[PDB]
């Protein structure tokens, strides 16, 4: 039914920048809101960013001012950009979709494959 | 990360005996239920017999008639079911599946439904006169 | 578990007079050198209030279940702390929320929930350490609970209990007393003590006291000398004199005397010589009368209803 | 606990700090229905009910009004008119056990669905088979509960999720549970517009030598105007005075004579507005 694909994961240079895309399918991308989350191995899941259907974006404080999220309505694809990514951001990022329509707040009903990023030098 | 192989299907005249094997490898569930579900053209898939990993207990349906016997072997991690006095109305495809067991009241209870957590492609058996 | 206490002779109820008593601060507003007229639920001046004794002399162990109409003034003249607690509610039979205030030995417990109250819930102190506590048998679904700091006739306690706008209000005051009986005259305002957001209906209340024990449990006890007075509050207007300290020193009932009502209208305690239009007089009707004309000419309903050729 | 028997917690006689509760890293889902998730602190409610349990990551979707499925139909049903926040966070780190966790159970089959806010303590062995099952476990007679079986190796959304559903209920009493209600620093000797514990106004605040009684907060003078207020934090009494208002009057010797004027500001000690007092 609902399928989520994420591209852009890999190794990160000190101070490098990465772009992640999540091309959803099987449902209405414009109405539903997208979200991104990270999971460090050995620790629980931790959301990193969120976006609403009205263009609003939410960012977690530990990564506030360094994470960028937006929408591509032409292609219905959500993008996550990490600028000045810190070496302590070694986690697996997941693309999530809203489980419903009504209600206000973050809604992570579905999860994607997830892209693993680790620091190498 | 689990792979299942089902063997023992074929076409044969009524009266013969058959054995069905469902090998399981790479399974991570400590306790699981394995059952056989029959499906035929013009017919709905339904279970016939099931086995339990905790103690080897078995469940029999109307199709068993006290004839089908299931003996899971840890030697090969394969479930073997024997069929005696196959009937023409029994022509169907047998499927094996893995379901997570239930622990309640200090005991392992096994539940089988229309939907299995894991599924595999079984074999079709034809009993033609 | 609680057991009914026998050996109690019935005596007629006794009444005494409240000599300018039961006045409290109605709000949290400071007022200095002003005469303020406030309309609220008060205890009328020079009103007669029910008196309950506790004396060995029968034994006068009277703890009725008194009505709680709109508010209750509860005074207690004691020297050895006989009475301690209160039980409030509507049914008091585990069918509705019931309030419980207890001060047995160390703290004060305020709990709202259903209890299986019996006919004679009491406390007992052996002879001095508290030993017995027989008030309720169960406490199932409790909403509010509170505790205060631990601790361990000549004393006059005054309380006012009120319940309005979903809030339960307690006012209190303590005063030295050196006099035998009958609620000595004077004035003392009651400062607010607690305002609990309980939001339940309390229409019937009881009282709790500790008895003294030194024969059988249902026969051997000492009530201990104490006196507690109960009065009710109804809506009246009062005229309160605030000191420059900010305290209430005098009050005028505005409805007991012609002179009191004149003072309350003039907004002054001292009134000079003259004639003052104080209020209005209306003789209210005591019956309702309707005199519609004679009734006749009813409809031929029988033709419509019977319709023999239906 | 597991979803088949969900605890029903009640919180009272304290203040809910939902700001820091929101901006929490672990909580993946903070969906609030009927209310503003941020602005709920200003909102005041009487009793809060917490409906806490652990479910599968793909089932967190099912906790919503008017949703069908398994958890909604058989385990835990929110009402159509549900108001409150459903909070869900992954707890794969502590609840999953190596080899599979069998201590978390959910109702798989049942004779009838569930009305909103209902719990099913009873777990007698199910009977669907038209033959009288006579208290036997087997085919057509399976045990209603089934175990999640969490492994740390399982899928990205199969892991356990701890979910607490807060429903806000108002009784026949004014709201008693509120939010932080933050304050600002206090300034004297310059007229500001103020909100002291719900008392709103505008004036210059000064130290007051009048002594209040401990219980009373503010004070009126004659004609029912606040003249002093007690600071909720430091418990000190502040006198209130309305800052200068007045009339301006223009003193003119006549346009025929000259256009030079004087201005009189009335009742204003105008070291604050040649100048002559
Ligand atoms: C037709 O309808 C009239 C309705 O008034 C019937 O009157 C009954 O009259 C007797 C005589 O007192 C009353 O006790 C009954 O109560 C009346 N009926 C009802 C329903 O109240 C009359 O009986 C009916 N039938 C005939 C014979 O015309
Ligand atoms: C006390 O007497 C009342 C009289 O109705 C009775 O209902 C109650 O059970 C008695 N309680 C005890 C403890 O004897
Ligand atoms: C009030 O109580 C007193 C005290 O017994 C009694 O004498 C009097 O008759 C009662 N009624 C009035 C109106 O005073
Ligand atoms: C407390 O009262 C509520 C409402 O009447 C009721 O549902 C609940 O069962 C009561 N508590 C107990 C332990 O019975
Ligand atoms: C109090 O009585 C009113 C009048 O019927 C009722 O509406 C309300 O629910 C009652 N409250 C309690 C706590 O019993
Ligand atoms: C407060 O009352 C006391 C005693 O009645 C008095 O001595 C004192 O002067 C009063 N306070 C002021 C500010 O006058
Ligand atoms: C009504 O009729 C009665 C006849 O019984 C008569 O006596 C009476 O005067 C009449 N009343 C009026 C107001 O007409
Ligand atoms: C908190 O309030 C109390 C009064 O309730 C006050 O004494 C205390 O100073 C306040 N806290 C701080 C840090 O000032
Ligand atoms: C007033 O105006 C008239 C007309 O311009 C002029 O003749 C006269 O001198 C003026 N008087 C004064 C006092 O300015
Ligand atoms: C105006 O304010 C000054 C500044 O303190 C003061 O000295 C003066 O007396 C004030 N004038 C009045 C109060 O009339």
């Amino acid at each position: 039914q609902v399928q989520l694909v994420e591209t852009g994961g890999g190794l990160v240079q000190p101070g490098g920048s990465l772009r992640l895309s999540c091309a959803a399918s099987g449902f209405t991308f414009s109405s539903y809101a997208m979200g991104w989350a990270r999971q460090v191995p050995g620790k629980g899941l931790e959301w990193v960013s969120y976006i609403y259907s009205d263009g609003s974006t939410e960012y977690q404080d530990s990564v506030k001012g360094r994470f960028t999220i937006s929408r591509d309505n032409a292609k219905s694809t959500v993008y996550l950009q990490m600028n000045s990514l810190k070496p302590e951001d070694t986690a697996v990022y997941y693309c999530a979709t809203e489980g419903s329509l009504g209600g206000w707040g973050r809604d992570f009903g579905s999860w994607g494959q997830g892209t693993q990023v680790t620091v190498s030098s | 990360q689990v792979q299942l192989v089902e063997t023992g299907g074929g076409f044969v005249q009524p009266g013969g005996s058959l054995r069905l094997s469902c090998a399981a490898s790479g399974v991570t569930l400590d306790y699981y239920a394995i059952g056989w579900f029959r499906q035929a053209p013009g017919k709905e898939r339904e279970g016939v017999s099931c086995i339990g990993s905790s103690d080897g207990r078995t469940y029999y349906s109307d199709s068993v008639k006290g004839r089908f016997t299931i003996s899971r072997d840890n030697a090969k991690n394969t479930v073997y079911l024997q069929m005696n006095s196959l009937k023409p109305e029994d022509t169907a495809v047998y499927y094996c599946a893995l379901t997570v067991g239930t622990y309640y009241s200090g005991n392992y209870h096994y539940t089988c439904s229309d939907d299995m957590d894991y599924w595999g492609k079984g074999t079709q058996v034809t009993v033609s006169s | 578990q609680c057991v009914n206490l026998t050996t109690r002779t019935q005596l007629p109820p006794a009444y005494t007079n409240s000599f300018t008593r039961g006045v409290y601060y109605p709000d949290k507003v400071f007022r200095s050198s002003v005469l303020h007229s406030t309309q609220d639920l008060f205890l009328p001046f020079f009103s007669n209030v029910t008196w309950f004794h506790a004396i060995h002399v029968t034994k006068r162990f009277d703890n009725p279940v008194l009505p709680f109409n709109d508010g209750v003034y509860f005074a207690s003249t004691e020297k050895s702390n006989i009475i301690r607690g209160w039980i409030f509610g509507t049914t008091l039979d585990s069918k509705t929320q019931s309030l419980l205030i207890v001060n047995n030995a160390t703290n004060v417990v305020i709990k709202v929930c259903e209890f299986q109250f019996c006919n004679d819930p009491f406390l007992g102190v052996y002879y001095w350490m508290e030993s017995e506590f027989r008030v309720y048998s169960s406490a199932n679904n409790c909403t509010f609970e509170y505790v205060s700091q631990p601790f361990l006739f000549k004393n006059l306690r005054e309380f006012v209990f009120k319940n309005i706008d979903g809030y339960f209000k307690i006012y209190s005051k303590h005063t030295p007393i050196n006099l035998v009986r009958d609620l000595p005259q004077g004035f003392s305002a009651l400062e607010p003590l607690v305002d609990l957001p309980i939001g339940i209906n309390i229409t019937r209340f009881q009282t709790l006291l500790a008895l003294h024990r030194s024969g059988d449990s249902s026969s051997g006890w000492t009530a201990g000398a104490a006196a507690y007075y109960v009065g009710y509050l109804q809506p009246r207007t009062f005229l309160l004199k605030y000191n420059e300290n900010g305290t209430i020193t005098d009050a005028v009932d505005c409805a007991l005397d012609p002179l009191s009502e004149t003072k309350c209208t003039l907004k002054s305690f001292t009134v000079e010589k003259g004639i003052y239009q104080t209020s209005n007089f209306r003789v209210q009707p005591t019956e309702s009368i309707v005199r519609f004309p004679n009734i006749t000419n009813l409809c031929p309903f029988g033709e419509v209803f019977n319709a023999t050729r239906f | 606990a597991s979803v088949y028997a969900w605890n029903r917690k009640r919180i009272s006689n304290c203040v809910a700090d939902y700001s820091v509760l929101y901006n929490s890293a672990s909580f993946s889902t903070f969906k609030c229905y009927g209310v503003s998730p941020t602005k709920l602190n200003d909102l005041c409610f009487t009793n809060v009910y917490a409906d806490s349990f652990v479910i599968r990551g793909d089932e967190v979707r099912q906790i919503a009004p008017g949703q069908t499925g398994k958890i909604a139909d058989y385990n835990y049903k929110l009402p159509d008119d549900f108001t409150g926040c459903v909070i869900a966070w992954n707890s794969n780190n502590l609840d999953s056990k190596v080899g599979g966790n069998y201590n978390y159970l959910y109702r798989l089959f049942r004779k009838s669905n569930l009305k909103p806010f209902e719990r099913d303590i009873s777990t007698e062995i199910y009977q669907a088979g038209s033959t009288p099952c006579n208290g036997v476990e087997g085919f057509n007679c399976y045990f209603p509960l089934q175990s999640y079986g969490f492994q740390p190796t399982n899928g990205v959304g199969y892991q356990p999720y701890r979910v607490v559903v807060l429903s806000f209920e108002l009784l026949h009493a004014p709201a008693t549970v509120c939010g932080p209600k933050k304050s600002t620093n206090l300034v004297k000797n310059k007229c500001v517009n103020f909100n002291f514990n719900g008392l709103t106004g505008t004036g210059v605040l000064t130290e007051s030598n009048k002594k209040f009684l401990p219980f009373q907060q503010f004070g009126r003078d004659i004609a029912d105007t606040t003249d002093a207020v007690r600071d909720p934090q430091t418990l000190e009494i502040l006198d209130i005075t309305p800052c200068s208002f007045g009339g301006v009057s223009v003193i003119t010797p006549g346009t025929n004579t000259s256009n030079q004027v004087a201005v009189l500001y009335q009742d204003v000690n105008c070291t604050e507005v040649n100048v002559f007092q």
